RNA sequence: AGCGCCGUGGCGCAGUGGAAGCGCGCAGGGCUCAUAACCCUGAUGUCCUCGGAUCGAAACCGAGCGGCGCUACCA
């Protein structure tokens, strides 16, 4: 089960577009 | 490292990979020029031919052992 | 100190050096000059901080916003293996020494990586089980393109050994979810047991030479060596003895007192087995120079571990081959070819004498020690590189 | 991190222990009807910095500086 991932996946997506809005 | 110049014409900087006298030989007959196999101590050993050809020493670069083309910057000169 | 020993294993020009960097905190050297770039030789080493705040790198917490620290609860030492065609024998030798795993998957490139599934199947062969799937990259894909490469790689992953394998976002740049990492780290592989009950031995896979050059000679320092240890305690004030030994083809015994034990910051009279040991002993450093204590069984002094040329080992072959992206099926063993046998961490190609469809006589040509089971794994020489085929067992 | 080399005139060497060192270069002039060749004059600098001995020092040495070869990451 992959379910639990794809949470964490979206956190890194969301943390990574508010700390370098650039990249 | 392993960096190729030419410097109007001498060519400095040539891979060991292939033996000297038969670059020689076909360079003399594939651009028509005076040859010389110049070996200064501890530069980059000394290739000269004559004429402006630096488009045929492309050529021949190519035609010997050449496969990058990216590391050769002739200085006009 | 250490407690469970933790191993990286993925693809070429993947990443995971950096990744346990951003696990851990400590530089990865790869030295020689020609490792920095293509791959590396020697093994990687690292070591992890675990205090867990529950309402973290460091042993007092401030980044969570509330002003509460962490409390010791693990820390656990990493080693980073090569995942390359070129190597295997050292990726066995740690693979016998790890007890829990970190797979890395590639999005963008082809989703069965061959050497991932290779050490994959390694990880499998010796009871390997507690994987945790991370997706090395995760900046470099789009939503939909990582739900398709989630259902590829869950589709991909059903039914292996490996089927209870929890995924993971990481990168090795981001430096974030990572408390993700080491949460599950402690709660899907516990330590396995590990106590005072059975007798204590050692394995060497690597040597350090040490001579501090420009200093004058009359302070110099001994040999030291990286050590694990699967069962026993060891303590200061110990003499020990290096089995698999010197060539004088054959090979003898060296013995030595134990001078230092370096275990994960510092010198420390005790260490409970799991993790990687610096033992520092009285052995000439030339014995420590070169690729010379790379998977050897050492032994206490109080037994007498047991050297061996012909051994009689039960192994078994997979349905296809593994590491190639034209593949072929497997073929039984032919007699009279040299096939490498790793011994949980040795590095020696055995001929091969009887033939049996599930017993094999191998003779190696450097003997080796046997003390209870020492897993093997197998690998032939088909694709003009060494090739895993099996995995193999001494019984006798 | 150590010991051995490099220490620039756009360049490689050259003496290093009397002070601006050669050729390659580049500019001009000479030669010839003209060109190449040949023949002359030139402007290039902190031979990286610190000191010592030193009438005299870039050099002879020594206590830091930028890069190169090995040890081989030298817990
Ligand atoms: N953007 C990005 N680059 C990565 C990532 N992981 C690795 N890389 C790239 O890999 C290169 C080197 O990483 P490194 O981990 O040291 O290589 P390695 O894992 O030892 C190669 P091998 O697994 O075969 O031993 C870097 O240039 C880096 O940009 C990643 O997650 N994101
Ligand atoms: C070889 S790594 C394990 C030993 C530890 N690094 C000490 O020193
Ligand atoms: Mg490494
Ligand atoms: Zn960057």
């Amino acid at each position: 089960v992959g379910l639990p991932y794809s949470e964490l996946l979206s956190r890194f997506f969301n943390i990574l577009r508010t700390n370098n809005p650039e990249l | 490292s392993n960096y190729i110049h030419i410097r109007i014409t001498t060519v400095q900087g040539v891979p060991e990979e292939y033996d000297l006298k038969r670059i020689l030989k076909v360079l003399k007959k594939d651009f028509a020029c005076n040859g010389n196999i110049v070996k200064d101590p501890e530069m980059g050993e000394i290739i000269q031919l004559q004429g402006d050809q630096r488009a045929k020493v492309c050529e021949f670069m190519i035609s010997q052992l050449g496969l990058q083309k990216k590391n050769i910057k002739i200085h006009g000169f | 100190q250490a407690t469970i020993n933790i191993g990286t294993i993925g693809h070429v020009a993947h990443g995971k050096s950096t990744v346990v960097r951003a696990i851990s905190g400590v530089q990865t050297v790869r030295f020689k000059d020609e490792l920095e770039r293509n791959i590396t030789i020697k093994l990687g080493y690292a070591n992890a901080k675990i205090y867990k705040c529950q309402e973290e790198i460091s042993p007092k917490c401030q980044r969570p916003g509330c002003p509460g620290r962490y409390k010791l609860v693990r820390h656990v030492s990493f080693v980073d293996c090569p995942g390359h065609d070129i190597l295997m024998s050292t990726m066995l030798s740690g693979a016998a020494v790890m007890d829990a795993a970190l797979l890395l998957i590639a999005g963008n490139e082809s989703c069965p990586q061959p050497q991932t599934s290779e050490h994959l199947a390694a990880i499998e062969i010796m009871k390997l089980k507690h994987v945790i799937i991370l997706q090395n990259k995760v900046d470099l894909m789009r939503e939909e393109s990582a739900l398709e490469h989630q259902k590829s790689i869950l589709k991909f992953i059903r039914g292996t050994i490996a089927d209870g394998a929890p995924i993971v976002p990481i990168s090795a740049q981001l430096k974030y979810n990572i408390d993700a990492v080491n949460e599950f780290i402690v709660k899907t592989i516990p330590v396995p047991p590990r106590d005072f009950m059975i007798s204590p031995r050692l394995i060497v896979i690597r040597s350090f030479d040490v001579n501090k050059p420009g200093a004058e000679i009359e302070d110099l320092k001994g040999g030291v060596a990286g050590g694990s240890i699967l069962n026993g305690v060891f303590k200061l004030g110990d003499e020990i003895e290096i089995r698999p030994g010197i060539v004088t083809i054959q090979c003898k015994p060296i013995f030595s007192n134990i001078v230092s034990l370096f275990a994960e910051q510092n010198d420390l009279k005790f260490a409970v087995p799991g993790g990687l040991i610096g033992v520092g002993t009285k052995v000439d450093p030339t014995l420590c120079r070169a690729d010379r204590l790379v998977g050897q069984v050492v032994g206490a002094k109080g037994h007498l571990p047991n050297i061996y040329t012909d051994i009689e080992i039960n192994y078994f072959l997979l349905r296809r081959l593994l590491g190639v992206k034209k593949q072929a099926k497997v073929r039984k063993l032919e007699p009279n070819e040299v096939l490498m046998v790793n011994i949980g961490s040795t590095a020696t190609g055995a001929r091969v004498v009887a033939v049996k469809a599930d017993m094999a006589r191998l003779q190696l040509t450097s003997p080796a020690c046997t003390e209870i089971n020492e897993k093997i794994a197998l690998s032939r020489r088909i694709e003009k590189h060494w090739r895993l085929i099996g995995w193999a067992t001494i019984k006798k």
